[PDB]
């Protein structure tokens, strides 16, 4: 079998492999996860140099792992397939196992874990992905929000962006996204969440998703009126 | 059709002073109605103050020793030379057991020692790998019969004090090294009368806090 | 998992004073049928040890490779091959005791009862026997087979127990083992008049006697035995 | 040893892109154009074989346009060799899962299957990733009438209309300005051959240098018919929309 | 230079420089001293700390009750290689009854970094060994070098600075080997031919450690205030 | 175990199996329910060797549930009775078969019509209006071949299953411990508390 | 290119001095040894304010009596605490008692030099570990990539280290008592630290033979953080 | 053996005897038949000596090392699960293992019953092993959810006691737990040679036989 280290440090002490990888999550379409007091919102930026695009069969930028939790990414849309059915394959086998769903943690922890083993096997290179996790664990109604990346390092966030331009939506979560308070309802949350976008998507059209996930197994993607709706609120508030 | 199992006889038997302890085996070695050696060796010393022996099928009895013995120097090897404990020994000795668990080691072993509080220990063993902790036991062919004798004399099951009438046990005094020798003796003549598999030799291994000692005790050779 | 074929009978041994003696018969049989009667079932390693083999021909063979290999590697990168680091009994039984229980083990045995008798660098005498299970025991006095059941008890009349071994001379012992090899052919219906005797001596170290014959044999008062309990005639 | 000669086909540029994958997508620019169009009543696949010859037997020829079942198509861009071996994967596939579940597969679930295979080349193995871009035209009683393209990278992504191989930015632009969602067959037809007759490197557009299918509920009720067309209704087909 | 990017490559002159850069990894490790007499072998250790704060690492390795070795160079590479010595000591107990001769120990040991040597993807071990052995031929001390020469000597030393303790066993030749029937004497001269390998730092309590083996004497090691006695 | 009844309806599919669990010469249990949601529309009750019909259930739940996360789509019962029927005609030839029986209960929402799959160890599976395994059947299918029609309301299906149930009672040697009844219909899966 | 497993002129394998590199750039470890328990200490560095920093997870149980404290890649630790934890738990199994902390270590550090052409690369990832038993006490154990360890009266790794350990020079002696200690791995900490020291981008936590191994409430540490202050304003 | 484990208002009794057979011999008197998990998990041995000690510790381990994964107490429900897929993997290669796992968790007092066909039955009250029969017929006629602490540890103690007297193969001594939300707690090991004339002279039952 194919063997080769592809993943090795450098004089410096640098796993460039590992590195170009987040290089490629750069170069991926934006992603944001809010968590309010009661739910977490994952927003996802649709770059709009694809049109003629079907949005019905296109794949999703947000997906589900189990049904109380859901995993966005940006980076390499063909990785980011093996990572989802590895943690699906995982979610249902830890059900099986164990009975009782995966929590949250235990899910970011395994996803992790692959990416991790990726960048330090023979023969493969590391997953040019980094994802955001969020749910909420059975009977628990405290929102989840992870992160993950190449190098296999995973932490909780209350508020985190992803992919191109992650850098300016990061600065605008920084100084809007009070920890004391949080997104009390949805609407609070999703609006900032729509807003923090708004910095960097360009237009408001079929270029931002929004996916709510609250408390119980319930999840729900907003339609592109529901956010459009969001954006014209925001705009008409900052004529002032 | 091959057998890979056989039956050379012999009897083993461990006793728990309150510091120290005894294991004793005869020391023939049978097939059927044929004697193979009047001198075998049942009983060993294994290192760290534990004595051991494997009653029944004497190549699966010797295969398991070698074994436990090779585990104890790995142990040290491993450990920083530390005292394998006759706790430890005991676990260990389940793992080696079981590891056989569809192609078991056909024996019934004993191991004696003393554990970490300086008290006398015996541990008891069935050829699939489970274990316990006793005050005595008897393994191996004559071992249905010198029991019920052990659990009267140095438990005293079913004796009470004169005069209450049943209603007050007799209390459970400790024995002296002395005394189990005795118990062991009787114990071994007895069961050579009745018993065709057990003479020729009697040896026994004490341990105590300045370690192994060994006594040999002839048997009737018929 | 298999059945011997061509077998060899009876190996008797003892301790003496100063060594060890081994015999066996020179028949190979076939069942009932009296096959091959050149078969050599002593088998010397060295100058020091004679393994004594009974049971199946065909693994007996094997053996004999196997310990004619181990005196090859031995020498291997060994310039003690013929002194210090030279094979022990003690190590040649301990590989064939190895060997035996391993093939037991993955029950396709070696169909043997060996008998490994030789003296030890420090003169001590070495007796021990292993068979197809992987059993093994030591005694003053070892028997395979019908040997066991007829031999020891008068091999076991020279030398009952331990302290009888400094006791019991060479020729004692020799002549012995002489006797029980001829009871043997009164009584074993799978024996041959036609047998070998090794000694190991610590002193005049390993004397291989061949093609030796059971004599002074005890026919005559076949002549008066009439019937089986009227007949006169 | 072997490493001197490792090539090292499944690494990140710094700048975070495959080499492969983007040099894959070089050789993929330079084959023949292939188009899709979906419509309300059907799918129209295109395509322009390569400079072809007059002595290539055209009606037994196939470099395009392949069968995976009778529900789905494929027009391919690349590498024809590299095609055939992942078509014939596909064809597997779509039957594995036929005699699983006693149904027909899923347009969606047979791409993802075979662009999960072209990223396993991306990511592990050390092998030369498959030089094959296709466009999948499929019907299933889910979403209807589909189209998606896969690329070299294993990435896949759903379309109303799309281009392969040369001249996609023109082809995507001329799709872009024409296409209508309200579209019919027999109008997509007219759209495909007009987008390739402009962007096409030859000198004129004939009968005997395309391919080209439909996928039509225009089959007798409610079931689904795919047209493969010969060489003789490709000419006709040309005459009918004004371009021969 | 072109030719020490792997073991399986020889340079024009026929040189090894993965297995001669294995061999400098030994000059840099603490030095070590091995001596024999006709009874006794004994090795003699200098252990390096790390720090003030951190302990003094081990050097010596006991290998079975009659054979043990002393490291100079990649400790884990020691404890790969003292853990096959382990193996085949045991394997030679449990099969034939037999104690591993010394010399045979060396054997299987430069057979098995010969291995390393000569395939691609592997490297040499980074490591030189002291065995010391008391066995049927009587005492024993072996060097091991990675490349997989293994030697038989009266005396030896290897590690940084060894050649000093190396020019003193060379001198002292004719009357450590006489020092028969006396553990104490012959220890003495392996802690005064180590103390020619010393510069700046001299043998403290925790940083000596002394190992032995003989005719009626196991394998045993000394540290702490049991070599107290000798500094 | 022992009994497992289905019935299909005009709108809905009936499953009927036994509580109890017997352990040697002892009911350890008159309350174990035989069955398992493989989707929120389909359902499968279970009967056959201790061990083995649990952990195939599981097994086929986990891999029906993973297909619907997959796909965010719930598959047609007929399509889950295939899968399930490969899986035991894979196991039939296998070293150690799965010894289970099972009946698919499920409503295609697609075709607003109930299904019931009756699909035994072997991998024989037959699409029924009524269905039995083991001994049950012949018990219960004359009383089904009488009563049965294909326009019967849930609560006439539940009345013959009612009967059924009776004539099992009074039949069979065998104290099953009566029944846990569940119903399959476009609304999901529900169960009848009192029976 | 060149092998994985491959020496250097100086007879150092590179890929295991280069994860040394990357141990540097890691965040700060600290570990402090007492007879009265062993104190172990991290910098959590989170590398934004929106980062929960309770989920920063840089010191970590392997059993009751052995601690854990890492630097360097984290990612890479997870598999060696995995391993660790297995090694302690099937040894209570094997042997009915708890295992040696220097024997858990070595277990750790013989997947050190599994890498070739086995996994493709060194770990690039330091640990403390931390522990008690019966034979030789407390005991603080610095496992490194190389496959060695090196016991430590007290030990710093990441990349205030030469700086920290310079202080631990000079700070330790063998009679600290376990608060001593305590104040001590926060007042190094908050030495080479960038931001300030505080108790939610700092953690503490000990091993004892009681209570075992034990992680510091964010409460807890906060109060020795301002008994820390008061101590250091006192002269 | 006779084995017994009920659930109920104030937890989970769990009774059990101390014999041991091989053939008619009794080669054991006092048996633990009892592995104490952890402070909240306990788990009875019916069958096999070896297998019941064996995996049963092997689950222990394997209960460890979820605590140090996920800081967490395994769920008694998750247990019995990972034990009855160890017996699942030997299904058929002759393991002989009836156990009960009883616990204290979040969702309260938990057992489960498994066995080495890899059974794994959820319930208030279970009892195996040759005597369980007996034992069943007490447990029966005088469990409630309502039974207090005290009279809940007489009922498994007396429940044992029936099945000791006329099974031959139990007996020996009774070994008491009561696990409540605490852990669970030891009530010690009662001769059942004593505990017979005690038990017949206080309740009045044993009539025929004569003391
Ligand atoms: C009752 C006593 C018998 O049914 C009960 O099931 C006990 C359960 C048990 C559980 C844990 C520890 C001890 C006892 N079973 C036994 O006593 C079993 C019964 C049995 C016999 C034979 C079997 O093979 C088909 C299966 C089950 N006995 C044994 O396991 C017996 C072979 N082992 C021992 O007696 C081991 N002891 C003997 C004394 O030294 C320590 C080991
Ligand atoms: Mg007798």
């Amino acid at each position: 079998g194919y063997d080769r280290a592809l993943s090795i440090f450098s004089p410096d002490g640098h796993i460039f492999q590992v590195e170009y990888a987040l290089e490629a999550v750069k170069r991926g379409t934006c992603a944001v996860g809010v968590k309010g007091k009661n739910c977490v919102v994952l927003g996802c930026e649709r770059r709009s140099t694809l049109k003629l695009q079907d949005t019905r069969i296109t794949p999703s930028k947000v997906s589900k792992i189990d049904s109380h939790v859901v995993l966005s990414f940006s980076g390499l849309n063909a990785d980011s397939r093996i990572l989802i059915e590895k943690a699906r394959v995982e979610a249902q086998s830890h059900r099986l196992t164990l009975e009782d769903p995966v929590t949250v943690e235990y899910l970011t922890r395994y996803v992790a874990g692959v990416q991790q083993r990726y960048t330090q096997s023979g023969g493969v290179r590391p997953f040019g992905v980094s994802t955001l996790i969020a749910g909420f664990d059975p009977r628990d109604d405290e929102p989840k929000l992870y992160q993950t990346e190449p190098s296999g390092i995973y932490s909780s966030w209350s508020a985190q962006t992803i992919g191109r331009n992650s850098k300016t939506v990061r600065e605008f979560l920084e100084k809007n996204y009070d920890r004391k308070e949080p997104p009390a309802t949805v609407e609070e949350c999703v609006k900032l969440t729509v807003r923090s976008l708004l910095e960097v998507v360009q237009t408001g059209a079929k270029n931002i998703e929004i996916t709510v996930v609250k408390p119980d197994s319930d999840i729900v993607a907003l339609s592109s009126e529901e956010i459009n709706q969001y954006v014209t609120q925001i705009e008409q508030e900052k004529q002032e | 059709q091959f057998n890979p199992y056989g039956d050379n006889g012999g009897t083993i038997l461990g006793i728990a002073g309150e510091d120290f302890a005894v294991l004793a085996g005869d020391t023939r070695n049978i097939t059927d109605y044929s004697i193979n050696s009047r001198y075998e060796p049942k009983v060993f010393d294994c290192g760290d103050n534990i004595v051991m022996s494997a009653n029944g099928f004497a190549a699966d009895g010797d295969a398991l020793v070698k074994r436990f013995k090779n585990s104890v120097k790995w142990y040290h090897f491993d450990h920083n030379d530390k005292k394998l404990s006759i706790n430890s020994a005991a676990r260990n000795i389940q793992h080696l057991l079981y590891s056989r668990r569809f192609f078991p080691y056909y024996v019934y072993n004993i191991i004696a020692g003393l554990d970490e509080d300086g008290k006398g220990a015996v541990y008891s063993f069935d050829p699939v790998g489970s274990y316990q902790r006793e005050q005595c036991r008897a393994g191996g062919a004559a071992a249905s019969l010198i029991m019920p004798f052990l659990d009267n004399q140095v438990n005293f099951k079913n004796q009470y004090e004169p005069g209450t009438n049943g209603k007050v046990k007799k209390p459970l005094k400790y024995l002296s090294v002395e005394e189990v020798i005795k118990l062991v003796r009787d114990s071994f003549t007895s069961a050579t009368e009745r018993h065709i598999q057990v003479g020729d030799g009697l040896e026994i291994l004490i341990v105590t806090k300045d370690g192994v000692r060994k006594e040999f005790y002839e048997l009737k050779r018929d | 998992t298999q059945q011997p074929i061509v077998t060899g009978t009876s190996v008797i041994s003892m301790k003496y004073d100063n060594g060890v003696i081994i015999a066996a018969d020179n028949l190979g049989s076939y069942g009932s049928l009296l096959r091959f009667n050149g078969v050599e079932r002593l088998i010397p390693v060295g100058d020091n040890t004679v393994v004594g083999i009974s049971g199946d021909i065909s693994d007996m063979q094997h053996i004999e490779r196997l310990l004619k290999d181990l005196v090859t590697e031995n020498a291997y990168d060994n310039p003690l091959a013929d002194a210090e680091e030279a094979l022990e009994p003690s190590y040649i039984f301990e590989y064939l005791a190895t060997v035996m229980y391993q093939r037991r083990s993955k029950m396709n045995p070696l169909w043997n009862a060996i008998i490994v008798a030789g003296v030890q660098s420090n003169g001590d005498q070495f007796l021990r026997y292993v068979n197809l299970l992987g059993v093994t025991y030591s005694s003053p006095t070892l028997a395979t087979g019908f040997g066991a059941h007829m031999a020891n008890p008068l091999l076991r009349k020279v030398v009952d127990r331990e302290s009888d071994i400094p006791k019991t001379t060479v020729q004692v012992a020799e002549e012995a083992i002489v006797n029980a090899m001829r009871v043997l052919y009164y009584r074993d219906a799978r024996s041959s008049r036609n047998f070998s005797l090794a000694i190991i001596d610590k002193n005049t170290g390993l004397t291989f006697k061949k093609n030796l014959q059971v004599e002074n044999m005890k026919w005559d008062f076949a002549k008066d035995i009439k019937g089986y309990g009227t007949q006169k005639i | 040893g072997s490493r001197r000669y490792d090539s090292r086909t499944t690494i990140f540029s710094p700048e975070g892109r495959l080499y492969q994958v983007e040099y894959a997508l070089e050789s993929i620019s330079h084959a023949g154009t292939a188009i899709g169009i979906m419509a309300s009543d059907g799918i129209v696949l295109a395509a322009e074989r390569k400079v072809t010859s007059t002595l290539l037997e055209q009606d037994t020829s196939t470099e395009k346009l392949y069968k995976l079942n009778d529900k789905i198509a494929v027009a391919v861009a690349g590498l024809t060799a590299d095609a055939e071996i992942l078509i014939n994967t596909a064809r597997i596939h779509a039957q594995n899962y036929l005699k699983t579940y006693n149904e027909d597969i899923p347009v969606e679930i047979l791409v993802r299957r075979l662009s999960d295979i072209k990223q396993g080349y991306t990511q592990h193995g050390g092998l030369r990733p498959f030089g094959v871009s296709f466009i999948y035209a499929g019907y299933d009683d889910r979403y209807g009438y589909q189209l998606y393209t896969s690329n070299p990278s294993g990435n896949y992504t759903g379309w109303k209309a799309i281009s392969v191989g040369a001249n996609t930015s023109a082809a995507q632009t001329l799709l872009q300005m024409d296409y209508k969602d309200d579209m019919k067959v027999d109008d997509a037809i007219e759209l495909a051959l007009k987008t390739l007759s402009k962007t096409t490197d030859s000198s004129a557009l004939t009968y005997d240098r395309l391919e080209f299918a439909t996928i039509r509920k225009g089959a007798n009720d409610g079931e689904v018919y795919q047209k493969i067309f010969k060489p003789q209704e490709i000419k006709d087909i040309l005459v009918k929309t004004g371009i021969t | 230079n072109n030719y020490d990017g792997d073991t399986v490559t020889f340079s024009p002159t026929g040189r090894l420089f993965q297995v001669e850069y294995a061999l400098e990894a030994i000059k840099q490790g603490s030095v070590t001293v091995g001596l024999r007499s006709n009874t006794h072998a004994v090795l003699v250790a200098l252990k390096r700390n790390a720090d003030e704060l951190s302990s003094y690492q081990k050097k010596i390795i006991k290998c079975d009750e009659h054979m043990g070795l002393s490291l100079a160079g990649l400790a884990p590479d020691a404890r790969v290689l003292s853990n096959y010595l382990r193996q085949q000591c045991n394997y030679s107990s449990l099969v034939f009854n037999r104690k591993l001769a010394v010399e045979r120990a060396g054997h299987l040991l430069c057979d098995k970094a010969q291995k390393n040597t000569q395939s691609y993807g592997g490297r040499p071990y980074g490591v030189g060994l002291l065995i010391i052995g008391y066995d049927k031929s009587g005492a024993h001390l072996l060097e091991f070098q990675p490349s997989g020469n293994v030697t038989e000597l009266y005396g030896t030393a290897i590690g940084a600075r060894s050649q000093g303790a190396k020019t003193y066993l060379e001198r002292t030749l004719d009357t450590f080997i006489k020092i028969d029937g006396n553990p104490d004497e012959l220890i003495k001269a392996g802690v005064e031919a180590i103390s020619q390998s010393l510069r700046d730092e001299s043998l403290t309590v925790d940083n000596l450690s002394i190992a032995i083996v003989g005719k009626d004497t196991p394998f045993t090691i000394y540290d702490g205030e049991a070599v107290a006695k000798y500094i | 175990m022992d009994i497992i009844l289905g019935i299909r309806v005009q709108d809905s599919v009936i499953l009927a199996s036994s509580k109890a669990v017997t352990r040697g010469i002892s009911v350890l249990k008159d309350s174990d329910d035989k069955t398992r949601q493989l989707s929120p529309h389909t359902l499968m009750s279970f009967a056959g060797e201790a061990g083995d019909t649990v952990q195939f259930a599981e097994y086929i739940q986990a891999n029906i549930q993973l297909y619907s996360i997959r796909e965010d789509y719930e598959l047609s019962p007929q399509a889950v009775s295939s899968f399930v029927r490969q899986e035991l005609a894979k196991s039939i030839r296998s070293r150690r078969p799965y010894q289970v029986n099972v009946l698919i209960g499920g409503y295609d929402k697609k075709k607003n019509k109930p299904e019931l799959y009756q699909i035994d160890y072997l991998g024989t599976k037959v699409e029924l209006p009524y269905g039995a395994h083991g001994y049950s059947g012949f018990y219960t299918f004359s009383l089904l071949d009488h009563h049965y029609r294909p326009d019967m309301t849930t609560e006439e299906g539940l009345d013959l299953l009612k009967l059924c149930v009776q004539e099992l009672e009074k039949r069979m040697p065998m104290d099953f411990k009566g029944v846990i009844v569940k119903i399959v219909d476009k609304d999901g899966i529900r169960q009848v508390d009192d029976f | 290119d060149r092998g994985v497993s491959t020496f250097s002129p100086e007879g150092r394998l590179f890929q295991v001095e280069y994860s040394l590199e990357a141990i540097k750039l890691g965040s700060t470890a600290i570990g402090i040894a007492t007879k009265e328990g062993v104190v172990l200490g991290v910098e959590k560095r989170a590398t934004s304010p929106l980062l929960e920093s309770d989920s920063i997870e840089k010191i970590v149980e392997i059993d009751r009596h052995i601690g854990c404290a890492m630097s360097g890649l984290t990612a890479d630790a997870r598999s060696m605490i995995e391993h660790a934890r297995t090694a302690a738990v099937t040894h209570n199994l094997y042997y009915d008692e708890d295992i040696n902390v220097e024997s858990l270590t070595q277990s750790v550090c013989d997947l050190a030099l599994r890498f070739g052409e086995l996994m493709s690369r060194p770990f690039g990832v330091a640990l403390l570990i931390a522990g008690h038993d019966a034979d030789d006490g407390y005991q603080l154990f610095h496992a490194e990539p190389s496959g060695t360890f090196y016991r430590y009266n007290a030990k710093a790794i990441g990349s205030g280290s030469e700086g920290a350990q310079a202080e631990l020079l000079n700070e330790w002696h063998s009679s600290l008592t376990l608060k001593e200690a305590e104040l001590l791995v926060l007042k190094i900490l908050k030495q080479v630290m960038e931001e300030k020291l505080d108790e939610n981008n700092a953690q503490l936590s000990c091993i004892t033979k009681q209570d075992g191994f034990k992680i510091y409430d964010n409460e807890k540490t906060a109060e020795l953080i301002k008994e820390l202050k008061e101590k250091e304003a006192a002269e | 053996t006779t084995t017994l484990a009920f659930k109920f208002q104030h937890g989970v009794i769990a009774a059990v005897d101390s014999r041991a057979s091989a053939g008619s011999y009794i080669s054991a008197l006092r048996m633990n038949k009892v592995i104490e998990i952890n402070p909240y998990l306990l788990g009875t041995m019916s069958g096999c000596a070896a297998d019941c000690q064996y995996w049963e510790r092997l689950l222990a381990k394997e209960c460890r090392l979820y605590y140090l994964r996920n800081g967490e107490r395994i769920s008694v429900s998750a247990a019995s699960k990972l034990l009855s897929n160890m017996m699942c993997q030997y299904r058929g290669m002759g393991l002989s293992m009836g156990s009960m796992i009883c616990g204290w968790d979040k969702k309260g007092p938990g057992l489960y019953y498994v066995d080495e066909h890899g059974t794994r039955l959820s319930g208030n009250m279970f009892s195996t092993g040759s005597g369980n029969t007996y034992a069943y017929g007490v447990l029966d006629s005088n469990y409630k959810w309502d039974l207090s602490v005290e009279d809940a540890l007489y009922l498994g103690k007396r429940s044992i006691l029936a099945a000791a007297h006329r099974d031959a193969y139990s007996g020996g001594s009774v070994n008491l737990y009561h696990v409540t939300e605490d852990g669970w707690i030891y009530h010690g090991n009662h001769d059942v040679g004593e505990l017979f004339w005690k038990v017949k002279e206080e309740e009045g039952s044993f009539n025929n036989v004569i003391g």
